[PDB]
């Protein structure tokens, strides 16, 4: 019994992906349901932590970003 | 003879997931239904109480032209009866052997209808394992109807499945290798090998020796012989990609040139009386997708000059960082011994006064009480393995509706 | 009464603060 | 006239304006304010909800106006490094700027009407509007006049087209034509910010010596000073501070008094811009028709 191998789905970060320059700066591609709720983060620099997750509301998605000392 | 209401049961016609399926005949009008019989003497002996509960739950709210309807579910003190829609013609597995394969005209028509139902299932967060030509039935008018949902499972957001329950064939490589998956991609792979049998009359991955059969699967090799039209071969190689990330999606199939060929428009979304206005407003939303979704930028990185119209509200950030010129991590990763990690994460949890509960040696259910609004916020910690010497701690979020 | 999503972030930060070195 | 756009905005909720997938930036109040402004540039965003970690709630917005207010306020000019901005947290700056200017957070429910959204925008005179989920307490999106008029243009058949849409601006009397705040070509950036503070307008048309418009300095073009870190020399002109777009700006979007309201609206959503500069034959600026003015003429026909 070993801890399960990480599923490749979680290795698709919508924030690492870059959007089209013609699109609204706030828009993001449609995520699959399986990346939702999972926590993403930037490399800790200075003293500010940058956490991230994608959550759904009905049938609308929002990828919230938080800067925190 | 045992009757259910006015339905007298007759000819047994169902193998079942374990329980017999018979034909019901309305004693008053001869109306035919299909009844799945599950006596309490058998099911209770196992731990399949929630399994068939799961099957009924999924099928209860389904209503699609190419999925067998569940009309009712009647219980007696002895047995449970699933009353379903009856169709004559049996599996299309018997539509093969009979006839000579299928034409591009016919094999595609069935594939379209079958896929339409698969789509419908996934839209309702219901994956259907064991998706084989034996579970696809035909009515009098030779229309495909997806049937046995015994191995189905409801997809939950942020959660993978595993289990691995499909047939020896028709099962995706990530399933046979006992690896966790999202859901739909496993269904695509099963449909990918279905389309093969509809075009060839045989299986792409078969072997009498089973261990050597699972090898033939995980290796993405299969032969598309002679007559097989080039347009559909590109679809098969796509639907049967061993790498689940490069494997085709329903989106990728609907826009495929082979699948577009003469398909009925009534399949798929397009195409107190505000319902005729709420359905009209929705069409106007999907029409201008650029308003709701961010498109993908052009791929070529070898172009000398690239001309395009930039959004006015993203020019300063653009013109400064791009004129002559951070990654997001998933949770956290370490290289420590896996069980030594779990020992230290609980120390950190105990150090913050959190309520944790162990589900697996590498899976926790930690709970915190917000010291301001007195609200309980939950989250799940699952440990994974990335490299041959690197592990990943995953942070999931749990919503709770009361 | 507070954001459920931010609370989730707030919680994760407290954990990583200890774990991250 | 009265009642078709009103009915339309009263039938749809705020949830309909929300993109199927967007990005939202949230700052902790104990974050340094200069660090936050860079973060805006980082993600390519104008504003961010402010989370008071001590109170466990959202407390307001951090927009470009804050950046303008920081700069105009603490501008020891100019070679001495700006000290009150380097060492200054958000919460500590809301203890200074927000005081004697207290604008409490105004949000709206996703299930709330689109009408009340436009109503809230005008009644509160704010360009942003955080669509906040009442349960969970999550912010879903930040509503704007731009987003509303676009959706309006998008989701309506002009078969029941009203009268005033085919009528000119001169007769409709929409827009501001008295005391137009504007800057000269040579006007220092700092002076422009001072105008932004006392007049509280979204943009300042750049005029020549003849009083003719040749460019426009919107509040949005201020983060360029934060994007290029050229925020320490405010002595420079507006036209030099707008050089970063240069040849890639295709001209200032104008309009005339004699062209229909529909003409103005259509032109305004294709441009994805907040306001149009009303102008005569000789390009002399004579007025400004903003999204604020237009949406006001739709809630109140
Ligand atoms: N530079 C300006 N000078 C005078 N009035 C303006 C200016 N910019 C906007 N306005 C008016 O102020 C109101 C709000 O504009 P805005 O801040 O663009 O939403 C509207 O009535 C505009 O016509
Ligand atoms: N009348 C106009 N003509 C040309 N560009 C404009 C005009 N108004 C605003 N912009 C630009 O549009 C972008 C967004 O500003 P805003 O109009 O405040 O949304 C900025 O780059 C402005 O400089």
């Amino acid at each position: 019994k070993s801890p399960p191998i990480l599923p490749p789905h979680l290795l698709q970060v919508i924030l690492n992906k870059d959007t089209n320059i013609s699109c609204d700066p706030a828009l993001l591609p449609e995520p699959n349901h399986v990346m939702l709720n999972h926590l993403y983060a930037l490399s800790i620099k200075d003293s500010v932590m940058v956490l991230s997750a994608t959550h759904r509301y009905k049938k609308k998605y929002v990828t919230t970003l938080l800067y925190k000392p | 003879r045992v009757k259910i209401g006015h339905y007298i049961l007759g000819d047994t016609l169902g193998v079942g997931t374990f329980g017999k399926v018979k034909v019901g005949k309305h004693e008053l009008t001869g109306h035919k239904v299909a009844v799945k019989i599950l006596n309490r003497q058998k099911i209770r002996s196992l731990d399949v109480v929630g399994k068939i509960r799961r099957e009924i739950q999924n099928l209860k709210l389904f209503r699609h032209p190419h999925i067998i309807k569940l009309y009712q579910v009647i219980s007696t003190p002895s047995d449970i009866f699933m009353v379903m829609e009856y169709v004559s013609g049996g599996e299309l597995f018997d539509y093969i052997c009979k006839n000579g394969r299928l034409d591009e005209k016919e094999s595609r028509r069935l594939f379209q209808q079958i896929l339409s139902g698969v789509d419908y299932c996934h839209r309702h967060m219901v994956v259907h394992r064991d998706l084989k030509p034996e579970n696809v039935l035909l009515d009098a008018h030779m229309n495909a109807k997806i049937a046995d949902f015994g191995l189905s499972n409801m997809m939950s957001d942020g959660e993978f499945l595993r289990t691995s329950c499909g047939s020896p064939n028709y099962a995706a490589p990530e399933v046979i290798s006992g690896r966790l998956y999202a859901g739909p991609e496993v269904d695509i792979w099963s449909s990918g090998v279905i389309l093969y049998a509809l075009l060839c009359g045989t299986l792409p991955f078969d072997d009498d020796h089973v261990p050597t059969l699972f090898k033939k699967i995980c290796d993405g090799i299969f032969y598309t012989p002679q007559y097989l039209n080039p347009s559909v071969i590109s679809l098969l190689k796509h639907m049967l990609q061993v790498d689940p990330m490069k494997r085709a999606t329903i989106k990728d199939i609907r826009e495929h040139e082979w699948f577009k060929q003469d398909l009925p428009k009534y399949l798929f979304p397009e195409d107190a009386v505000a319902y005729h206005l709420i359905i009209d407003n929705r069409r106007i939303m999907n029409e201008a997708k650029d308003f709701y979704l961010a498109t993908s930028p052009p791929d070529s990185f070898l172009d000398d000059h690239h001309l395009t119209r930039p959004h006015p509200e993203r020019v300063p950030f653009l013109v400064a960082e791009t004129p002559r010129a951070a990654k997001w991590h998933l949770g956290i990763r370490s290289q420590s011994r896996p069980n030594d990690i779990m020992a230290e994460v609980c120390r950190a949890i105990k150090q913050l006064d959190y309520e944790w509960k162990v589900v697996n040696p590498y899976y926790l259910r930690v709970r915190r009480k917000n010291p301001v609004t007195s609200t309980f916020s939950k989250m799940s910690l699952q440990l994974y393995q990335v490299d041959s010497r690197t592990y990943l701690l995953d942070f999931r979020s749990i919503d709770d509706e009361i | 009464p507070g954001s459920h999503t931010i609370e989730f972030f707030e919680m994760c930060a407290n954990l990583i603060k200890i774990l991250a070195q | 006239n009265s009642s078709v756009y009103t009915t339309f905005m009263k039938s749809h909720r705020c949830y309909d304006l929300i993109p199927t997938s967007s990005k939202l930036v949230v700052f902790d109040t104990s974050l340094q304010v200069k660090k936050a402004f860079f973060a805006l540039v980082t993600n390519g965003v104008r504003a961010a909800p402010l989370w008071d970690s001590k109170k466990q709630s959202f407390v307001g917005m951090l927009t470009i106006t804050d950046f303008i207010n920081i700069l105009h306020r603490y501008y020891k000019s100019a070679l001495v490094q700006i000290y009150e901005l380097e060492e200054h947290k958000i919460e500590t700056w809301r203890e200074v700027y927000l005081q004697d200017s207290f604008k409490p957070l105004v949000c709206i429910s996703p299930n709330a009407s689109l009408f009340d959204a436009v109503s809230s925008l005008i009644r509160n005179k704010i360009h942003r509007l955080p669509v906040i989920d009442p349960e969970s307490g999550n912010t879903l999106y930040i509503l704007t006049h731009k987003r509303i008029l676009k959706f309006l243009k998008l989701f309506i058949t002009e078969f029941p087209k009203p009268e005033f849409m085919s009528k000119s601006l001169e007769e409709l009397q929409i827009g501001t034509y008295a005391n137009i705040a504007m800057v000269r070509t040579t006007t220092p950036v700092y002076v422009a910010l001072g105008i932004f503070v006392q007049h509280r307008v979204s943009a300042l048309p750049v005029v020549d010596e003849k009083g003719r418009v040749v460019d426009i300095y919107s509040k949005f073009d201020v983060i360029n000073l934060a994007a290029e870190k050229t925020y320490n020399n405010l002595d420079v002109s507006v036209t030099k501070a707008l050089q970063h777009r240069s040849h890639y700006f295709e001209g200032v979007l104008k309009c005339y008094l004699h062209e229909t309201l529909e003409a103005i609206i259509n032109r305004l959503v294709e441009a994805e811009v907040h306001r149009l500069v009303v102008v005569d034959e000789h390009d002399v600026v004579k007025g400004i028709v903003s999204l604020s003015d237009i949406l006001q003429a739709l809630v109140l026909t």
